[PDB]
């Protein structure tokens, strides 16, 4: 019905013409490069120093200072007989009740 | 715009055979007007069958309309509850049943059945809260 | 509409002089860059256009692109300023002498106020 | 944000002006950098949100999915070298550029503080990944997919854009921070009902649902690798980011209008999680898992509660990387074999060993074995649900039953019995293959040890 | 026709739609719709063939009616408050009268029976000109009369012509009526915001303007009258067809690109006066000119259809005629949405 | 190369001398009115 | 207002349903127009003649002028349909559709 | 052979210039909104000796 | 040439002149046609176009050194000769490939008779094409439906071009023709049939020489008679056709004319009409990679005087 | 950066945003009240100008 070329073959394998393809491309040095860019800045760079980066992100969560500041309040609420948390969130007085 | 003022005044719920009357003229009035269309659009071969045309879809309409607003009117009745959407749902869908028979189609009927009672459902809620389908210019 | 009928306004005039009192727009302004950007790109989609080196065909033909349109742009984000400046002026103004349609309002806090709780339970 | 934005900006004159030889390579390096740039947005301080300008804002909702974006956008490279290899240098430009161009759209959505500017983002990335799939796809049915997806999409967002432009005149701004602030209580009326429905349906369409879900199978059956991958990894985040946003304005309602919702998702995770079960095509089975697992989050949407919300944001990022290497295992499979019939290719695990245990790995991780960050937002969504009835664990340990089922047995059907005999083209996995799945895999496991970067605002 | 005849009957356009557009006397503006007709007329007609003398017989006598409606509304007004000035309309008949005509000169349904039919009559350029600055005339005088203007009645027509564009162009495989009935569902959008904002009005105008502009260019860079003959295009000449499958994508009105700032807008405004039902309808109606843009879409560019052996001949030879404006058209159809705030210039 | 001569063939050095030139006057009246109108916004809020 | 004027835009209307009901010739409808133009010469006559608008008197006659133009307009386009066609008919301007 | 290494990789500089005009610019927003810079009731202090900003 | 220049005055008919005139030289295979083609040209001055073949618009474009078969034509007539009824469709590819590049010969022989003043001298033309494709049909060589095709085509396209003012036919015996097919040699040219020309000269004489003698008068020459070039051309000089068109064209229908002619890729655009016959419709991927491969061709990449491949200079400033 | 600068400039933010809200309430208000009245520079629709009419004496006295 139409003058159509044949459907090509299977992609050539790329180990045929490089044994040693690493795929990525068909010439030999742009897949050694190729190989060598991903694995470098992607393992060594991104996962190796992207996660000690993130393993020891400054705590600005606030986690330790949250644990201090209860300590504190602990203590405190403890040695002077109050009890250690308040049922109300804020002052009673300063809210104007209908 | 005194056919719709004339559904509009009877009160919901109440008068059912008064509603269903003014929801037959409604229904009736709009048959009318989508055969003047057709017979514009796409000519009828005779005068008869142009007046056959004209009764068919004037029928269909009138009994749309009128079926909507009996049924609508008596749920309101029953169940006693006046401003619920679910009486217009359910006078909807009895509207798109009675299409689908005139169609003689179930899948007509079906779907006519969804579209025009969620239509109605709608209207109604409209009626209630206020909405407005065309609103005047207030910026 | 709106501001077309604004009192003395001089008809088909791009920018009134009272606008000379607004801040003239800066020349690095992103409004005016992204002008220049679409001038850059309509250079491109006509070497395109004719089959022309995409990038380096017509140098001065694509200065002119971004030349034109950065030039328009300058006026036109004038004028665009001018006018909002002219409906802040207005609304201000008529505020200003419709007290009564614009009250002032008692401030309550929070404390003060009753807003009912409803638990996400 | 500009420091992220900027640079993928400058990938595309670096993409069209690069060599031929070098297209893909200066892509990769350039988006993996931009990648370990996003690894700052991960530190948020915990009361408030990084308000890095008025345009745009990271939380710790954002700030996962744009490292995910980031990092998506160099494994679809990876993955897309080899089926467009034959593809002329100006089509393989341009289907970078559309990559390119989707990770810009992604970003300004997910950092953007205004709704109406989150609208114009999240619906602009429906024209990139619409070209892709219907320009780069290896079927007819790439058009009708792409037809469904765009239009299941626009009917569910344009109401959207309605409501938002209302609530801009109503409150007088859209933007998220004085919307959270001010957040007046809505009230049980038909208007506000339907209010509701128009923020959460376009939200509801683009996380697949159970009745709006059709869009989904057919486009990543259809879609190339990389619009599949970004489907599963990201597109669908964007409606639980905007769910879980948009959730301030509708407080009240919610509770009412979240039953026909919660009830339709807790059915259709198992209804679709069986669908899995009796599927013939590999694709097809990951989108109907996926289908599922958005379910989940839907409901820890709905919900409400701030332990539905952390499983919520694990479960999306958890699913965004599963899904994505599963999708991508199995591309490696067609490419081989040129089929997506499960049983054509079989014992696949003594021809390729390693892409075996990529297998083993992606499915353990689909069927929530702890303590994968699948199975923590699992979990929580399950312990939020259990809060809100009881009777909400018979579904979701049937759910997690259905999910194991499935996973596993697609990894014994393809992985595992007699190799097909007449199948001859199996050849020795490349690198890139290899490299792609351990990409996928190694951050999902290392997310891990540090939970709290992925658990989202709440925590 | 000799080029100094067409160059003075395209001016003689030009100054009727110039005159409706300055003249504050309604006898005046009549006169410009008179002498719009009567150069358009043979304009539409440079190409002799049969089809183009019917498309100019239909234009003639729709028209001609549109202007004695819009005489005799005119005359009506007059005798009603005496004044021939163009301004606040002091008598309802006369009001319907005149929108009547002033939509059946925009081809606003149940008026747009006739603009698919001419369109497909005429070439290229007579379409250009049909679809983009004869809509200038009426939608100018519609804005100067857009008080006195019953909401009600434009506002369904506005619907009527969202809808019934959208509905027509599924069934089209010829670009001109796809072209009409897109321009039928477009100049609804813009008459849907006169009662509200004109301004909104003439932004949609302007971007529509705008993308028309490029669609109608590229086609007759390409050749095209039919879905076919511009799927060999991508043989050919690529570029045109990916720059008209981005026009089109914008003509849907697809964020990011311009073509959304116009409904974005107008929604917005409709919203402000509390209109919801309306902007959504609207807005929902769309889909299906985005439908049957996609399926052209789908032919042009994103897929190859198959081609012909002849085109090989074509391959040698470059295009002769370059039209200037084409790419800043496109340009500005597709990349203008982040200068949105500028519409207060014309305003 | 060609055997009929390309229509562009050699720059047309008027064409090309006229875009320059154009531009560069844009410009300069640009930058020229843009310091007219900063002395002007100066002057008049002081 | 007088019954005169209701007699004049009682013609008006009959003419614009004739134009807008065509039977088969096209002369016809052409003629319908030229009597809706009539009509309105008339209408504007008497009003500015009752309410003595002097500067108006001209307006009937550039009116009438326009109306020539537009019925040469007419007639130069039903001459080349009787030639396309050789008659004047409408169904013969059925070649463009929808 | 510099000259032909630069002239057909000279790509690579594209990005990461956009990395340092994208903190530039970042920059420049952060001095746009200074209009807090001491002023808040949590952080707001005395400038120490030798200082004529917080940098908020 | 432009609205502009004719609204200025440039005025075709000034130039045309009485040596002004197109004389087409038709005849069957080998009857000596191009001989007496070339003769007519040098004696009356005028400008002779050889018979298009497969590879006139390479002729006329870019280097003008033929390109490979692929990539202009995809058709060979020595296939033609060899297989007629092929399953390719090579006879239909070949037959309206040879009528677009005799079109566009036409048109440009026309451009030249306008611009200069110059008459042209073809050898064949648009409007004796049809002969082959009578020829072909009758012989089962191409179906019916190309030649529905190649009659839409034609109609679209040859009604717009003004048609020769003489028309000449050299007429030789067909059994001659075989012999002096024989004694040229080609051997793919030795196959042809007798009936297949004996077609040919039934459509020249049937069809062709009555329909162009009711538009002029032709000159009918027998091979001895054609020899004798001087008296053809005094025969041509003292012809008076005063019916037919080129009296009846005035200035604009020249214009009309000159900017068709100037416009190739518009003189062609009907050629590629989307009927999708089998022989002549061409896949999408085979399209493709012949479009990618004519792209790749030097000189070919971008719009002439902008290809730095073949030497072009100062792009940046062109 | 320290935590005071994000937290000022969240402030500097938030105050923008607020007065643009109610700067954008306020002109709602503000475009409807003067479309309804018409006492304002906005919606001022166009009147017959008083310069065109001829205060001369007439043909009649009583004009």
């Amino acid at each position: 019905i139409r003058l159509q070329e044949d459907p090509d073959p299977e992609d050539e394998n790329l180990y045929e013409k490089n044994p040693d393809s690493h795929g990525y491309d068909k010439d030999p040095i742009v897949d050694l490069w190729n190989m060598r860019v991903v694995f470098f800045f992607g393992f060594s760079i991104v996962l190796v120093l992207g996660s000690t980066f993130v393993a020891y992100l400054p705590d600005y969560r606030m986690q330790e200072w949250a644990r201090r500041e209860a300590e504190r309040l602990v203590k405190y609420r403890e040695a002077n007989g109050l009890p250690l948390m308040e049922s109300n969130c804020f002052d009673p007085n300063k809210i104007q009740l209908p | 715009k005194t056919l719709l003022h004339k559904y509009s005044d009877i009160p919901e719920g109440t008068e059912c055979h008064r509603k269903a009357y003014a929801s037959t003229s409604i229904g009736g009035a709009t048959g009318l007007i989508v055969s003047a269309y057709s017979i514009a659009l796409k000519p009828p071969a005779s005068f008869l069958e142009g007046v056959a045309r004209t009764g068919r879809y004037t029928f269909t309409s009138a009994a749309i309309g009128a079926i909507f607003g009996l049924t609508s009117c008596i749920s309101a009745q029953v169940r006693e509850k006046p401003d619920d959407p679910l009486n217009y749902f359910i006078g909807g869908c009895a509207g798109g049943l009675t299409l689908g028979a005139r169609t003689r189609s179930y899948g007509i009927g079906a779907a006519a059945c969804a579209y025009m009672g969620l239509t109605a459902a709608l209207v109604k809620m409209g009626q209630l809260e206020g909405w407005q389908v065309f609103a005047e210019p207030k910026v | 509409t709106m501001m077309s009928g604004r009192p003395g306004r001089v008809p088909l005039q791009f920018l009134p002089n009272e606008a000379r009192s607004l801040p003239p727009p800066k020349l690095t302004d992103p409004r005016l860059v992204y002008m220049g950007f679409l001038g850059y790109c309509s250079g491109l989609i006509d070497n395109a256009i004719r089959r022309r080196p995409v990038v380096s065909a017509g140098l001065h033909r694509q200065l002119l692109y971004v030349t034109s349109f950065v030039f328009f742009g300058y006026y036109l984000l004038k004028r665009q300023d001018y006018m909002y400046a002219l409906r802040d002026h207005d609304m201000f103004a008529y505020v200003k002498s419709h007290p009564e349609d614009f009250p002032e309002k008692d401030k309550k806090t929070y404390g003060e106020i009753l807003e009912e709780f409803h638990p996400v339970r | 944000m500009l420091k992220i934005i900027i640079p993928t900006t400058m990938l595309l004159p670096m993409t069209w002006m690069s060599k031929h030889n070098m297209i893909w390579i200066n892509a990769t390096v350039h988006s993996l950098l931009i990648s370990l740039i996003s690894l700052s947005l991960l530190n948020q301080l915990g009361e408030n949100s990084l308000n890095f300008s008025l345009t745009f804002f990271s939380d710790s909702l954002s700030a996962p999915l744009l490292v995910l974006t980031t990092w998506l956008l160099p494994l679809m490279l990876m993955a897309s070298q080899s089926h467009l290899s034959k593809e002329t240098t100006t089509r393989k430009k341009l289907y970078i550029t559309m990559l390119i161009l989707l990770q810009l759209f992604l970003i300004m959505t997910f950092t953007a503080t205004e709704l109406i500017l989150f609208y114009i983002l999240f619906e602009a990335t429906l024209v990139p990944t619409l070209i892709i799939i219907t320009r780069w796809g290896n079927q007819t049915e790439r058009l009708n997919a792409g037809l469904y997806f765009l239009f299941y999409t626009l009917a569910g967002s344009l109401p959207l854009l309605v409501a938002l432009v209302y609530i801009q005149n109503t409150t007088g701004s859209l933007n998220f921070l004085i919307i959270h602030y001010w957040s007046h209580p809505l009230s049980n009326s038909w208007s506000n009902i339907f209010m509701w429905l128009a923020c959460i349906m376009a939200f509801m369409v683009k996380m697949p649902l159970y009745g709006l879900h059709l869009w989904l199978p057919k486009a990543h059956v259809e879609a190339p690798i990389a619009g599949s991958m970004v489907l599963a990894a990201v597109l669908l985040k964007l409606g639980g980011y905007g769910m879980m946003r948009i959730t301030t304005i509708l407080n009240p309602l919610t509770n009412y209008m979240a039953y026909p919702f919660l009830m339709l998702s807790m059915w259709g995770m198992i209804m679709t999680s069986s669908i899995c079960l009796r599927q013939t095509d590999l694709k097809s089975l990951i989108a109907y898992s996926s289908v599922s697992h958005m379910a989940l989050v839907i409901v820890a949407i709905m919900i409400q509660t701030p332990w539905s919300f952390m499983g919520a944001t694990a479960l999306m990022i958890a699913h965004g990387l599963t899904s994505s290497m599963l999708f991508c295992l199995a591309n490696t499979n067609y490419e081989r074999v040129h089929s997506r019939t499960m049983i054509l290719a079989r014992g696949l695990q003594t021809l390729l060993p390693l892409m075996a245990t990529w297998w083993l790995m992606a499915s353990l991780t689909n069927l929530a074995l702890p303590p994968s960050i699948n199975l923590i937002g699992e979990l929580f969504i399950i312990t939020a649900s259990f809060s809100w009835s009881n009777i909400t664990i018979i579904l979701m340990g049937m759910n997690m039953m259905i999910t194991a089922l499935y996973s596993l047995y697609m990894l014994i059907t393809t992985q595992r019995g007699k190799y097909t005999h007449h199948i001859n083209n199996i050849k020795a996995s490349f690198t890139r293959e290899n490299a792609l799945m351990a990409l996928h895999i190694l951050p999902l496991l290392l997310l891990t040890l540090n939970p709290k970067m992925i658990l989202g605002p709440l925590y | 026709m000799n080029p100094i005849i067409y160059t003075t009957l395209i001016m003689t356009v030009m100054s009727g739609t110039m005159l409706v557009m300055i003249s504050s006397h309604w006898l005046l503006i009549w006169i410009g719709f008179e002498m719009n007709l009567l150069a358009m007329i043979p304009v539409l007609m440079k190409n002799f063939n049969p089809r183009a003398t019917e498309a100019a017989t239909k234009y003639f006598l729709t028209q001609a009616t549109a202007s004695m409606m819009l005489m005799m509304a005119i005359i009506i007004n007059l005798l009603y408050s005496g004044q021939w000035t163009i301004t606040k309309m002091f008598n309802p008949v006369a009001m319907t009268m005149m929108t009547m005509a002033l939509a059946m000169k925009l081809g606003l349904s149940p008026f747009h029976f006739w603009v698919p039919e001419v369109t497909q009559g005429i070439s290229l350029q007579a379409g250009l000109l049909l679809l983009t600055w004869q809509k200038l005339a009426p939608l100018s005088v519609l804005c100067q009369i857009s008080q006195s203007i019953n909401p009600n009645l434009m506002l369904t027509m506005a619907m009527l012509s969202i809808l019934i564009g959208g509905w027509g162009g599924l069934n089209q495989t010829q670009l001109r009526k796809i072209m009409a009935y897109s321009s039928i569902a477009h100049m609804g959008w813009m008459t849907a915001v006169l009662p509200y904002n004109t301004t909104m009005t003439i932004l949609n105008l302007l971007i529509y303007i705008t993308m028309t502009l490029a669609m109608f260019m590229l086609l007759i860079h390409s050749s095209a009258t039919t879905t076919l003959s511009l799927s060999h295009t991508w043989n050919k000449m690529p570029v045109i067809t990916s720059l008209m499958m981005v026009t089109l994508l914008s003509m849907g009105g697809l964020p990011p690109l311009s073509g959304f700032m116009p409904k974005w807008m107008i929604i917005q405004e409709m919203t402000k006066n509390e209109s919801i039902i309306m902007p959504t309808l609207m807005a929902m109606t769309a889909l299906l000119n985005l439908y049957f843009y996609m399926r052209l879409a789908y032919s042009s560019s994103l897929t190859m259809f198959p081609s012909t052996n002849n085109m090989k001949m074509k391959w040698q030879f470059e295009h002769t005629k370059q039209m200037k404006l084409l790419p800043t058209m496109i340009v500005l159809s597709t990349l203008v949405l982040p200068m949105t705030p500028a519409l207060s210039s014309l305003n | 190369f060609y055997i009929r001569e390309p229509p562009h063939g050699s720059p047309d050095w008027l064409k090309v001398g006229l875009t320059l030139g154009t531009s560069v006057f844009l410009w300069i009246y640009l930058i020229k009115q843009h310091k007219e109108d900063v002395l002007e916004y100066k002057r008049r809020n002081g | 207002m007088p019954l005169v004027y209701m007699n004049i835009i009682m013609a008006f209307a009959i003419a614009l349903a004739g134009l807008l009901m065509y039977r088969s010739h096209l002369m016809s409808s052409l003629l319908c127009l030229e009597g809706m133009m009539l009509s309105l010469f008339i209408m504007s006559t008497l009003i500015i003649l009752n309410t003595h608008f002097t500067l108006a008197n001209m307006m009937p006659i550039i009116l009438l002028v326009f109306a020539a133009c537009e019925a040469a307009l007419g007639l130069s386009l039903l001459v080349m349909v009787s030639n396309t066609y050789g008659t004047d008919y409408v169904q013969n301007l059925n070649l463009l559709q929808c | 052979n510099v000259l032909q290494i630069v002239r057909d990789h000279w790509v690579h500089i594209l990005v990461p210039v956009g990395f340092v005009f994208g903190c530039y610019l970042d920059r420049r927003s952060d001095e746009k909104l200074t209009a807090f810079r001491n002023k808040s009731l949590l952080f707001k202090r005395e400038l120490r000796p030798n200082e004529e900003v917080t940098w908020k | 040439y432009g609205p502009l220049a004719f609204v200025l005055g440039e005025r075709t008919t000034r130039k045309l002149t009485e040596t002004s005139k197109v004389i087409t030289v038709d005849g069957n295979i080998c009857s000596g046609k191009g001989r007496l083609a070339r003769e007519i040209a040098e004696k009356l001055g005028l400008r002779h176009f050889p018979e298009a073949g497969i590879h006139y618009a390479d002729s006329t474009t870019g280097d003008g050194k033929p390109l490979d078969v692929q990539l202009s034509g995809n058709c060979s007539l020595e296939k033609f000769y060899d297989d007629p009824k092929s399953n390719d469709g090579n006879s239909y590819r070949l037959q309206s490939w040879l009528y677009a590049s005799r079109l566009l010969q036409y048109a440009d022989a026309l451009e030249h008779l306008l611009s200069t003043g110059q008459g042209v001298v073809l050898e064949r033309s648009i409007y004796s094409d049809f002969v082959f494709l009578e020829a072909m049909y009758r012989q089962g060589f191409i179906r019916k439906q190309c030649v529905e095709h190649y009659n839409e085509v034609k109609k679209v396209t040859a009604c717009e071009y003004l048609p020769p003012h003489v028309v000449v036919y050299v007429d030789v015996p067909v059994p001659e023709i075989q012999s002096r097919i024989q004694k040229k040699g080609n051997p793919h040219e030795m196959k042809i049939t007798a009936a297949y020309l004996q077609d040919i000269e039934n459509a020249y004489k049937k069809t062709f020489l009555p329909e162009m003698s009711e538009k002029c008068e032709v000159l009918q020459y027998s091979a001895r008679e054609a020899e004798d070039a001087e008296k053809v051309v005094e025969d041509i000089e003292y012809l008076k056709c005063d019916k037919g068109p080129w009296p009846d064209q005035d200035d604009r229908t020249f214009h009309r004319l000159r900017m068709l002619v100037q416009n190739k890729l518009e003189v062609l655009n009907y050629t590629t009409i989307p009927v999708y016959l089998p022989e002549i419709t061409i896949g999408a991927h085979q399209s493709d990679r012949v479009f990618q491969k004519f792209t790749e061709l030097p000189g070919r990449k971008y719009s002439p005087g902008y290809n730095e491949d073949v030497g072009d200079k100062w792009i940046w400033l062109k | 950066d320290g935590p005071e600068k994000n937290y000022e400039k969240t402030m500097a933010i938030l105050q923008i945003e607020a007065e643009k809200a109610e700067l954008r309430l306020k002109e709602l208000e503000v475009r409807r009240l003067m479309r309804a009245r018409g006492d304002g520079p906005w919606y001022q629709y166009p009147t017959i100008d008083k310069a065109l009419i001829d205060h001369s004496p007439k043909t009649t006295p009583d004009n």
